[PDB]
């Protein structure tokens, strides 16, 4: 129940920082990993012998409600034809919200859509589909 | 043997010559991925304007030919710790 | 909670301006934006070493209720037959209510597929996809 | 609200016409275009140079209740075997209930297929997915 | 309101018979025939100028509950092993309940797939799916 | 309604036997064919000239209860790792609880895979999607 | 009714053995094992002759909520970026709450794919696939 003393993550205790900076009206953070991991078959026995990792692949998904300022545009992470090749490698964090302690880091971040929707009576939003190279966590 | 529930799989070993006489013995931690073998007949075919002729001449020399890839993690050896890169 | 102080877009506070004009009784807009974005990988280590980004497919669907007359196609957006030859490139604008400021701009839309739909008893509703040659902004 | 005043198409006020007749116990009359568009890619940029049409493709779909006579086989647009090679271009229409002015016309048709339906305590239908050369309106 | 004087077929008033008897406490027929239809395009012309028809893709499929005796299999229309082999051409017709005239026929049924289903408490469901030489009417 | 005098069999009727002896806790017995029918067309006309039979093909999946003795492993039936080479053909009824009388038989079986479920306050499940070689009955 | 008298296994009775320590706060775990089972055919006959055993496709999916902290990647399972390579065999145990007798057990695990999600206002929630060597057990 109270804060110190819970032993899971809800969504309350959890920040999102990017660039150095915490977001304002994020809602999912979605982080999925596959190792391509496929065992050698061998002929001559039914089973797999070792089960071996093929190629890494780190995708981070972000959904937030549009501002009507520091939009991911305005804060520079999304951009609009051409002007991505200008871009640079994003850093992306997930913080105890109660102490301000790293949980995990995402060390080197791009863009692969930047989804986005207006409907009647409904609030806006953005959507990323962020790849990554790394991610890693200290203390 | 092959694994036939009966008995546990056999993996394959090239025994090679060594300089001073006898051998060496190279055994696969990880069995092939593909083999093949062939069996060619020296049995030739000739047309005469009348009948054909189907002549032979014995077994031809066979060819053996397999595909397949050393295992990644390491596994213990007769007289070592040897990985696949060392294989 | 007023317009004048609300943090987020909204339904009500934003308007579609095509070629000039706003549009009337749409339903929703909702734009994708992927750079086809991949990792290169090497032989030795598993993981890519950095991301390329490879065709910029930009895309911008319109849903929308009949309007009893200027519709897309009668207004002279859509077309059909060989009318799709004849219609030049069209521009597209999403627009912030009370200033009329930009919020974002679509440099040269063009149309993929016009779907019109009626059914039994209810309201007439129409779907365009739009796919353009580069989305802009400038404040 | 009233008839001669609203400014959007219900299903109220709209016909579906079909060789020259009006149908009974129509539902729906989806009709869905795909232009091809496929801007050329080109090595040396992120982006398509223009967007260019590929293939035309025209698809109207009508389902109905099976009414006892003048089903679509009695009207003589749908038909089962080789009967079919018999068959002529269909012609089909869209129009103002109220004035009997026409919305759009589909110049040429020709059916995929015609699906059918007998189930429990349930209405019977038909089904027809026609293709269709071209598509125009005049006033 | 009456059989008498309704306009529209229902799941009451029809029955379907199979080699000359009513079948009975089915749950719906359906019955799909696509002539697999297509556009002859052209270069220098983007649009098609005629469709062509290519295969008569005709099947009907019939879920049943499982009569205690006398199901398919049993009274002799399904099969199971090599007895699909000996079971020669069957006949479908669909009928009108009163007069019982023809509504349609399917001139030489064949099975493709059976499927008997069993699950906790509830009735037996049983399917099956057959392809037909050539669907036909006579009033 | 009385079990003696209904005309259609409910999950109740119904026992499940497989190695010659009864199942308990079983749930679904779904048992699928299809007899690859695809008749052979022919240039010259639009419609198949006789419909005939590819390759044989049965699929029976059971899904039961996981109960804490008599599981489909410890009845022998399902098996982990390289084991599976040394079972047999098993052997699957659908019998009439009222009478003890044959339904149909499965007369030679292998399982495809052996799904499992743990979930939080839900009851733990086997599932067994055997294949088979052939069906038959008598009486 | 009672634990020392049911007949089926649950969710409350039974604990996730991980390298010696319970599992803390899951929500399911689902194991597929498929032996790419296939039948045999033949000319002249349509029915295959047998079934032959292909690949041990063998595979156990973890669900659980995230701990505060000893979560797998911090407690020393799962793994980011180059870790997966240190992280040797790890062997999963299913066992019965009680006795703590052994239900069922994996001989040696790896990591497939692995999934942190966080979302608005709710639990965070993880997935982890894993592929083992042979699955196996002892009464």
């Amino acid at each position: 129940a109270s804060e110190a003393k819970q032993t899971v993550h809800t969504g309350n205790t959890v920040l999102l920082m990017i660039k150095g900076k915490p977001v304002g009206r994020a809602q999912s953070a979605s982080g999925q990993r596959e190792y391509g991991t496929t065992g050698v078959y061998e002929i001559g026995s039914i089973m797999p012998q070792e089960h071996v990792y093929l190629r890494y692949e780190g995708t981070i998904t972000v959904e937030r409600l549009r501002m009507k300022k520091e939009n991911f545009a305005d804060l520079g992470y999304a951009s609009l034809g051409e002007e991505i090749l200008k871009k640079d490698i994003i850093d992306i964090l997930v913080v105890d919200n109660l102490t301000k302690q790293v949980i995990i880091s995402y060390h080197g971040c791009s863009a692969n859509n930047y989804n986005e929707t207006w409907q009647t009576n409904e609030i806006v939003t953005e959507e990323i589909e962020f790849s990554y190279l790394t991610a890693s966590d200290k203390a | 043997p092959q694994s036939d529930g009966i008995s546990n799989l056999h993996r394959i070993a090239l025994r090679f010559p060594k300089e001073g006489g006898g051998y060496d013995m190279y055994r696969f931690k990880v069995n092939p991925e593909n083999y093949t073998i062939d069996s060619p007949q020296r049995t030739t075919a000739i047309k005469t304007k009348s009948d054909i002729v189907i002549e032979d001449y014995g077994k031809d020399i066979e060819v053996i030919n397999f595909t397949g890839t050393t295992g990644f993690r390491p596994v213990r050896e007769a007289d070592g710790l040897k990985t696949g890169k060392q294989k």
